[PDB]
């Protein structure tokens, strides 16, 4: 109905709780392997944030996998920064990590992150 | 909070 | 780090995608039964929104259940309205449903919804 | 959108 009222903070409060479940390893259902590093997560949050994970977990065979191995060229710190962004809306973008973050966001298909990386790089040229 | 969206 | 940047719309965009997955029945992992009605959902979203579901799905036996039956006194339309609110931040509160919505939100332990129901009822006294 | 939170 068009007569709904809306609770402004609801979406951010849901995301905070999903991150608390991730921190406590509650109902995590996939491990993402990035070279020597493993990251536990919820498939639904990954799909909701990434075009690559949306494609992976909607595939009729890959939806059932409990381990996903990323391309060996992917930087684990870049992936960690993006996984934290998925669960918090906050991106720890620094001069020392921006190239790895942008490459990882292009691979994961995270357009808004790629856009802000491109802008920060362009400002330093 | 609540608002008219 | 405290040097993070934040994408304002991220949390609302994640919630929109979680609702799209719910609509398409993608990776839903529980059925909530409310008398004669069944509602498919994601356990993590339910836990993130409700004190009752947070308690249920953190229990070492109930976390593994694929069907949860609610108390027979719970109104299915009231539950449906609250499940839609969990996934959208929008509450379809009407004169004809407010009593059932408030009773259901008290049972589910959804404090902000109970508070707005109490205010709307108090305004009509 | 991006802001300083
Ligand atoms: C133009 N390219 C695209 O649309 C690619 C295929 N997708 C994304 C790209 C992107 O940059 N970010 C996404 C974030 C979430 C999602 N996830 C979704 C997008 C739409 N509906 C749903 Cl149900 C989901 C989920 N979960 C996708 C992208
Ligand atoms: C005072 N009573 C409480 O704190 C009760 C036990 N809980 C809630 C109550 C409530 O009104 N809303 C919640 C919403 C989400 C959640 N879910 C969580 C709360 C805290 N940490 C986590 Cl990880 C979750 C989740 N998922 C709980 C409540
Ligand atoms: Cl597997
Ligand atoms: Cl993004
Ligand atoms: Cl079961
Ligand atoms: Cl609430």
């Amino acid at each position: 109905a068009d007569s709904c009222i809306q609770f402004t903070r609801h979406a951010s409060d849901v995301l905070l709780n999903l991150n608390r479940l991730r921190s406590r390893d509650i109902l995590t259902d996939v491990v993402i392997v990035v070279s020597r590093e493993q990251f536990r997560a919820h498939k639904t949050v990954l799909m909701a944030c990434s075009g690559l994970f949306y494609s992976i977990f909607t595939d009729q065979l890959k939806c059932n996998l409990s381990v996903i191995n990323l391309d060996p060229e992917i930087n684990p710190e870049g992936f960690c920064i993006l996984l934290d962004f998925m669960y918090t809306s906050r991106l720890n973008l620094r001069e020392g990590n921006i190239m790895a973050v942008m490459a990882t966001a292009m691979y994961l298909q995270m357009e808004h992150v790629v856009d802000t990386c491109r802008k920060f790089i362009k400002a330093s040229e | 909070a609540w608002v008219i969206p």
